[PDB]
């Protein structure tokens, strides 16, 4: 009635919603690594890089907490790409990398995908599809000095712009014209770096900011970094919601015969959707079928005759759901019959159903017609001695309604 | 450069006729598609994969989802109707006699084999050898099983062999098979003594021509290409619809659980709407091309249902409708998603040239043939039936008079015999 | 000297199981029937690296035992050294210094440790990652690189960020070997019921392969 | 229920127009299904982003309708070509074609008009009361073989 948007249902068989059962548990699986990640060595280091020579720290073999980072009082700006900061504690990564440097507070805008200007183009370039977080804070108390801290530098000049994650520490005198520079400044010969010379009197845009770029290796290769969340027990042969290594979904987890090679961590369908996993805690190859399902079709005589109904689970075996296994699927609520009749409601594979007596929905193999043997022999003939005039009706469609639409009044009214 | 065929000059003149002195019984195959694979899609399980987050966004697009399911269901119900209208042209399941006394004609290659779990004929077993899901897609079984279709082709064939065309127009009236073939010969304008005087020859030519059907189907793998092309197009369309789930359409991932595990609600909904847009367009493209493809299968099933009535339940005067040559008779055989017709035709085979005339002069009267042509061996004049050389004496009782000798262009003087 | 590569130099493209399927992928591959360069250590010059290298060597007696990779090899920048000698694997990525003729005598950020026959290896350096694949098989042909197919499996992935333009192989001193450059190519790969890559098509080889 | 083929044509075209009207209530991801509600709540640069979601979905809704009317018109034309052939061959003639003008041997047919269609009353001869006989292909007389004309 709801699928038809109608309170009256005519005689027939109707496809409704696909057969599924609610997730019993929200299962969680992660590698059981014990170390807290070394992010204090990233964010609280006394030394920090000049941005022309940005320092990369690899993070691996550990558990993080990105909620502790993004809720920290320490940070003046925090942004993320390809992931959202609220969600990071639910994920895992093959690796994480932290890239670190000092720049003035105005120039933080250059640390984003697809950016342009001295810092983006001559010091540190992000790719367009950067996955990660950019984190920054005012460091005036650490990084400014009276009369200027000149230990922090940026590349002023280069012959060409950097590629994504390209690194270049050369200090050769930049030739800005015809003059051969030969290791000294002069007319169109300039040293390729400059300093902010940071002082505590500076306006906030000219104060030093420290920057960290967390880059996330969110690959299918086995995780070496994970969030703080704890694994559940495993479940099999029952429908559940799950998280494995950040991969969410819902289905009947089962054992499988899928003989993964030693490096394979996930399996995929023709649709690229994950059909199998190796458990991170032990080398178990599960299959991730959805809930055990098919289409549901409802067989009804008209509601103008009965509220009795039968249900066909398309392609489902009756052990996976009166009860009767048709070749179309398991049929339930229909009385199976050894008579045969003209097809009333078609089920499929030679099966039909009807409403018959004490009234019931019955299911039967359809009759093709009455059996006859023609009385043939090589010298017998039958000849008709009388006739009947028959008049029979044929109905044919010839036309349909001539509609017209003002598409501007339909679309824009 | 392609050759259109061999060049030929017909030996035409104003008084030369060619008349065939012998014939061949030809049996030729015709293959027609009748149905295609019935499919269902749950458009929500295809687009959204049981994500409730995606399902609530898909409700914002309204009735696009139910009208795609409605269109595929109409196509699926049509395939059962297409099959019913070709094969259920018999009201009664006729069966053949225990003794096969058909005047020398041998139907054992096209009648049921009782040993088989489905009682297909030998030729239907050759045909059934030569023609070869989690994502919300399903394939539905046909209403009639292959054994039900084979019981219909059996009953059509048994009615034809035992009763001629009579089972198509009323009750099946028995007639001896050689007498039914004598009616088929009158129907093509050949005098029925030509059958009874050549019955062993005609039976041997028929039995040999059915033997060539076995040898062709046992060896020429490409023969059922019309039915295999229908299987291939429907597999290609589903494989395309499944692989389109791997596309980004401009989202950060094609995997809907990447988007939901990486992003929070307001950022995720912008990425999921790109997947909903592209997956709904992917599914609208499939359902539209299946509606257009179903319309061609219906035209082919209406043709097959017309060939069942006019070639199997009757004898057809329509040129080329029931094979090349003058149609005698046709037999249905079932095939995967289709029907095969074996069409039996008379082909005239061994011409001789003769002199001819439109009329003959005798006693100043102009005589015309009643049911023949006037023909000469070069010295004598005869009247002949038009489709087979069988010369007779020109007589008052195989000719009729109209007017005198003066009006007709090309009339010839010859005596007309009076019995 | 030179030889034809035939169908050699193909590997598992990602750490994902697939089965009973044909799958299309674009990567650095050794093109089918490409022009491989050929050497006889029984002969270990420095050679270019370009975008990536396929390397293979014959075996009966353990003559060829490692490789060096880099640009200048003079400690002014990082370099990769690999030992693989059947008794040991040892790998280090220091600012190495070498002589012009290194042999096994008869700031190191990372370390890893672990004719009758043919050994195949692939080396590529992409997005700051240096990656290794390999395969090992009995053979009959002493003469030349044998015509046939078998996919190389991933050994190791190094996140090491080294820029590379040159490489060399290493000998025991007081076998035959083969070198060919990879190119960006599209391949169609066949996964059987067990997810073994059993066959491949180079889609740019000729019009029939493109078909 | 005899008229079911003609009522089906009426029902399909009604259902197609009702589906096209119900799609005006859809958001297509805009803040509202209602265009005056968007324009009375949002200023120009914000409103155009919401209106373009409605234009996109309403235009797709209308293209889906015209495509299914083009496919449905092709089936009505095939049925009208058949009805025009039945008019010539069954009403203006007598047909030798088996089952083309009803079951039995065709005598005659009469057209009657119906809503969106035609009804043919097909008159046929049906043979009714068999008897069995012995039969022969030919007869011997003075050694001559005789056949029936
Ligand atoms: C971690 O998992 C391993 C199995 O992979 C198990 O042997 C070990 O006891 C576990 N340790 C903890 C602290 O859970
Ligand atoms: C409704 O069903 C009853 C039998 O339950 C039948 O007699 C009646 O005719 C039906 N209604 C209509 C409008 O035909
Ligand atoms: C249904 O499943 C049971 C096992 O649970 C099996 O014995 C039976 O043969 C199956 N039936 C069909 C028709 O597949
Ligand atoms: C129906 O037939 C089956 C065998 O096919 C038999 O087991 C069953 O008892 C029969 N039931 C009835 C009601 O005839
Ligand atoms: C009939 O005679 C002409 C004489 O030129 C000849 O070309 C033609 O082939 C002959 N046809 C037959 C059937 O003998
Ligand atoms: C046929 O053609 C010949 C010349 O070839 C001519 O003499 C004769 O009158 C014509 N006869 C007829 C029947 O046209
Ligand atoms: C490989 O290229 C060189 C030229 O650089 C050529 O001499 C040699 O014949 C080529 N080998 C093949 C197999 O084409
Ligand atoms: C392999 O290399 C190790 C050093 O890493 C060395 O000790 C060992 O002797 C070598 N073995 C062979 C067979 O060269
Ligand atoms: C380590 O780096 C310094 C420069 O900071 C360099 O001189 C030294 O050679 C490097 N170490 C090694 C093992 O080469
Ligand atoms: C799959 O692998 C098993 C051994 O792991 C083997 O028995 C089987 O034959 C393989 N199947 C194919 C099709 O190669
Ligand atoms: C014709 O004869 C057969 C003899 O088997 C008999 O079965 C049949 O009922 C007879 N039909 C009529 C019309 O008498």
């Amino acid at each position: 009635k709801c699928t038809l948007k109608s309170f009256t249902v005519e005689k027939g068989i109707y496809q409704t919603s696909n057969f599924r059962v609610q997730p019993t548990e929200s299962i969680v699986r992660f590698p059981n690594i014990t170390n807290l990640c070394p992010f204090g060595e990233v964010f609280n280091a006394t030394r920090f890089a000049s941005v022309y020579a940005w320092n990369r720290k690899r993070i691996s073999n550990c558990v993080a907490d990105y909620s502790v980072l993004y809720n920290s009082a320490s940070f003046s700006t925090f942004k993320c790409y390809g992931v959202s900061p609220t969600k990071l504690n639910d994920l895992c990564f093959t690796n994480v990398y932290a890239d670190s440097f000092v720049i003035r507070g105005d120039e933080v805008r250059q640390i984003a995908p697809g950016q342009t200007g001295k810092i983006a183009d001559y010091n540190y370039k992000l790719p367009d599809d950067f996955t990660g977080c950019v984190i920054a804070w005012n460091s005036n108390n650490l990084d400014s000095k009276v009369g200027g801290n000149y230990n922090y530098l940026f590349r002023l000049f280069r012959k060409s712009n950097l590629k994504p994650f390209e690194r270049d520490i050369s200090t050769e005198i930049y030739q800005a014209g015809s003059t051969p520079c030969n290791g000294v400044e002069g007319f169109n010969c300039y040293f390729p770096l400059q300093s902010y010379g940071f002082q505590p009197t500076n306006g906030v845009g000219y104060q030093p900011y420290r920057v960290v770029v967390l880059s996330f290796e969110l690959l299918h290769a086995p995780a070496t970094v994970c969030g703080p969340k704890k694994s559940t027990n495993l479940v099999k042969n029952k429908c559940v919601n799950f998280n494995f290594n950040g991969l969410t979904g819902t289905g009947v987890l089962t054992e499988s015969n899928k003989k993964f090679l030693p490096f394979q961590q996930f399996g995929r369908d023709i649709a690229d959707t994950t059909d199998a996993v190796r458990d991170p805690q032990t080398l178990e190859i599960l299959d991730i079928t959805p809930c055990s399902f098919g289409g549901v079709s409802v067989i009804t005589p008209g509601t103008n005759t009965s509220n009795q109904v039968a249900v066909l689970y398309q392609g489902v075996n009756c052990t996976e759901v009166n009860v009767f296994q048709t070749r179309a699927g398991c049929l339930i609520g229909a009385e199976h019959v050894n008579n045969s009749y003209e097809c009333d409601i078609p089920i499929g594979a030679g099966i039909c159903a009807s409403y018959q007596t004490s009234q019931s929905v019955i299911a039967y193999t359809m009759s093709l017609g009455a059996e006859n043997s023609v009385a043939y022999s090589n010298n017998s003939i039958a000849i008709p001695t009388n006739f009947t005039i028959s008049v029979t009706t044929e109905i044919l469609p010839v036309s349909m309604t001539k509609t017209s639409v003002d598409c501007t009044m339909y679309i824009c009214g | 450069t392609m050759s259109l065929g061999a060049e030929n000059s017909v030996a035409y003149s104003n008084n030369s006729i060619a008349i065939p002195t012998n014939f061949t019984i030809s049996v030729t195959t015709e293959i027609l598609p009748v149905s295609m694979t019935k499919t269902s899609v749950d458009c929500t399980m295809y687009i959204c994969g049981d994500s409730t987050e995606c399902s609530n966004l898909l409700l914002q697009y309204g009735s696009f989802c139910t009208q795609l399911n409605r269109a595929l269901t109409g196509i699926a119900v049509e395939q059962d109707k297409n099959t019913q209208e070709v094969f259920a042209q018999v009201k009664q399941i006729y069966k053949t006699p225990p003794i096969k006394d058909f005047g020398g004609f041998n139907f054992s290659q096209i009648l049921p084999d009782p040993s088989k779990p489905s009682k297909r004929s030998f030729i239907e077993d050759l045909l059934f050898n030569k023609v070869t899901k989690f994502n919300g897609l399903t394939v539905l079984p046909p209403l009639l099983t292959d054994e039900m279709i084979a019981q219909y082709t059996s009953a059509l064939l048994a009615g034809t062999i035992t009763s001629g065309w009579t089972f198509g127009a009323g009750a099946a009236l028995q007639i001896p098979f050689a007498m039914q073939m004598a009616y088929r010969f009158n129907g093509i304008g050949v005098t029925q003594n030509v059958l009874y005087e050549n019955q062993k020859l005609i039976a041997n030519q028929f039995n040999s021509a059915i033997g060539k059907i076995q040898d062709s189907l046992s060896s020429t793998a490409s023969a059922l290409g019309k039915l295999q092309d229908v299987v291939n197009q429907n597999a290609q369309a589903l494989n395309t619809l499944v692989k389109q789930l791997s596309s980004n359409f401009g989202a950060i991932s094609s995997v809907l659980n990447d988007i939901l595990s990486r992003l929070d609600k307001v950022e995720a909904e912008v990425q999921i709407d790109r997947l909903i847009t592209g997956r709904l367009q992917s599914l609208q493209t499939y359902v539209t091309q299946q509606l257009i493809r179903a319309a061609e299968i219906r035209a082919s099933a209406n043709l097959a249902a017309t060939k069942m009535s006019e070639c199997v339940l009757g004898q057809s005067k329509r040129v080329d409708f029931c094979g090349k040559g003058y149609h005698l008779m046709s037999f249905p055989q079932s095939a995967p998603h289709g029907v095969v017709f074996l069409h039996v035709t008379y082909v005239p085979a061994q011409e001789k040239n003769f002199t001819t005339a439109p009329a003959i002069c005798h006693d100043g009267k102009a005589h015309f043939p009643r049911e023949g042509v006037f023909v000469s061996n070069g010295t004598h004049w005869f009247v002949t039936q038009r489709n087979f050389y069988e010369p007779q004496i020109i007589t008052t009782d195989n000719t009729f008079v109209s007017g005198n000798c003066d009006v007709v262009i090309g009339i010839v003087n010859n005596t007309v015999y009076d019995p | 000297a030179y030889t034809n590569s035939f169908t050699r130099g193909v590997y598992y493209p990602d750490k994902v199981f697939r089965s009973s399927v044909l799958h299309s992928t674009q990567d650095l591959f050794l093109p089918f029937f490409s022009n491989v360069t050929w050497f006889h250590a029984i002969d270990n010059p420095v050679l270019p690296f370009n975008d990536g290298v396929y390397f293979a060597s014959t075996e009966k007696s353990n003559i060829i035992r490692g490789w060096i990779f880099g640009t200048t090899l003079d400690s002014k920048t990082q370099s990769l050294l690999i030992v693989n000698n059947a008794t040991n694997v040892v790998i280090k990525v220091c600012e190495f210094q070498f002589c012009n003729d290194p042999f096994l005598g008869v700031n190191c950020t990372f370390e890893y440790v672990s004719f009758k026959n043919l050994r195949e290896f692939v080396f590529k350096n992409i997005d700051g990652y240096f990656k290794i694949y390999s395969k090992h098989t009995p053979i009959n042909l002493v003469r030349d690189l044998p015509q046939g197919f078998s996919a190389l499996e991933p050994l190791v992935d190094l996140p090491i960020g080294i820029n590379i333009t040159r490489f060399q192989t290493l000998l025991a001193l007081h076998a035959a070997y083969y070198v060919g450059y990879l190119q960006p190519r599209t391949f169609l790969l066949k996964y059987n019921e067990n997810g073994t890559i059993t066959d491949a098509v180079d889609c740019a080889l000729d019009p029939l392969s493109e078909t």
